[PDB]
């Protein structure tokens, strides 16, 4: 199908968190039907980056997640034409991250053209502070309101201290054409930073997600 | 209530239902209905080309320079995609030319960049800031450069020389 076993990925983020503006450009590849890939990134403008990456890297594509046969897959069957999301993080200590991605496919490449503005962050709260060591584990729940797609994760934000910091993201999927619409199901995820340099201008970032039945 | 048929306006425009659209609004619906990332109906019909359901929403009201949580305005989303006539009609009902989203860019920037040269020379016609910069000091010359747009990239320096000569 349109969807190959190998994709690439190329990015561009706009952002602006606590009023630092930045462009964030990636290229990557990853197995849709595995549910894993891997994006390289580089802070394009406005490096160095004076707030945690953490915040960024579950914006840098639902494509990449392995379902099982019996739950209906609302992002691969969106494709060629694709997709858009949007996205709310409530962090514990107010600060809010609002996300906007827009997904479409050229040949074998996936293409993601995303906003991202940050704003109430505490200034020595652990974000801007830079203390945060990466997201715990997830499980978002995905189901069906207005014609479209939500997913609610409870998350947590691993702290330098071995603490956390809740954050609660809700998202909207909305595919471009009419799909088939699942039945509410699990997404399990793990994101990780696999290479940075100091500053964090140069990033890779892999992410594991499957689906399952509420049951089970 | 003109909010929720405010919301139904939204996926209307969204879903490029013209007819829709207006049997909503001949209803009351809130032309300025937002959603939680800010976009409005004339944001969602300027992004995806409904030129009609643009100008039904100017006739009837629409918030033309209404800014989204990017600070981005109508007039940005069909610059960023080569929607000439939509640009044309959102200037002629008062857009701003020069209006600034979150990273500094204005429509100019966007147009430059996504190499939509009628545009540029539409929106440097109504006034675009030719020597505009984003919030790294980029020009709209510099973005075309950076992307190959060199036939834009020319009409911007000339653009620019030929400011230089006002009172």
């Amino acid at each position: 199908g349109v969807i190959k076993p190998d994709m690439k990925i190329k990015l561009k983020m706009e952002g602006n968190v606590n009023g630092h503006a930045f462009v964030i450009e990636g290229e990557g590849e990853g197995k849709p039907y595995d549910g894993t890939n891997t994006i390289n990134l580089e802070v394009k403008e406005g490096a160095p980056l004076p707030f945690s990456y953490d915040i960024l890297t579950t914006a840098f594509n639902r494509a990449f997640t392995k379902y099982p046969d019996d739950i209906p897959n609302y992002f691969k069957q969106s494709f060629p034409e694709g997709y858009s999301w949007e996205r709310t993080m409530t962090f514990e200590d107010k600060g809010i991250v609002k996300v906007k991605s827009d997904i479409s496919m050229e040949e074998d490449s996936f293409i993601y053209e995303i906003h991202l503005k940050g704003e109430n962050f505490p200034p020595n709260g652990p974000v801007m502070q830079k203390k945060t060591t990466g997201w715990d584990a997830s499980t978002e729940r995905m189901y069906v309101r207005d014609g479209v797609l939500k997913g609610d994760v409870k998350h947590k934000l691993l702290l330098e201290g071995g603490g956390h910091h809740r954050v609660d993201f809700k998202t909207i999927y909305r595919a471009k054409k009419a799909v088939k619409l699942p039945d509410y199901h699990f997404v399990d995820h793990r994101i990780e930073i696999l290479n940075h340099d100091k500053d964090y201008n140069k990033v890779t970032v892999y992410e594991s997600a499957v689906a399952r039945n509420s049951t089970d | 209530h003109g909010s929720d048929l405010g919301k139904k306006l939204l996926e209307a425009a969204r879903a490029g239902q013209d007819d829709e659209v207006r049997i909503l609004m001949a209803n009351g619906a809130d032309v300025n209905a937002t959603d939680w990332v800010g976009m409005t109906p004339l944001h969602l019909a300027a992004w995806k080309g409904h030129l009609e359901i643009v100008e039904v929403l100017l006739k009837t009201g629409a918030d033309v320079n209404a800014h989204d949580v990017f600070g981005t305005t109508p007039l940005h989303l069909a610059a960023h995609r080569g929607h000439l006539e939509i640009v044309e009609v959102l200037l002629k009902a008062g857009a701003d030319v020069n209006a600034q989203d979150m990273v500094g860019k204005t429509p100019l920037h966007l147009a430059a960049y996504y190499g939509h040269l009628e545009i540029v020379e539409v929106l440097l016609k109504h006034g675009a800031d030719v020597n505009a910069q984003d919030k790294f000091g980029k020009t709209p010359f510099d973005l075309a450069i950076d992307n190959g747009n060199e036939d834009i990239a020319e009409v911007l320096q000339k653009a620019a020389k030929l400011n230089d000569y006002k009172d």
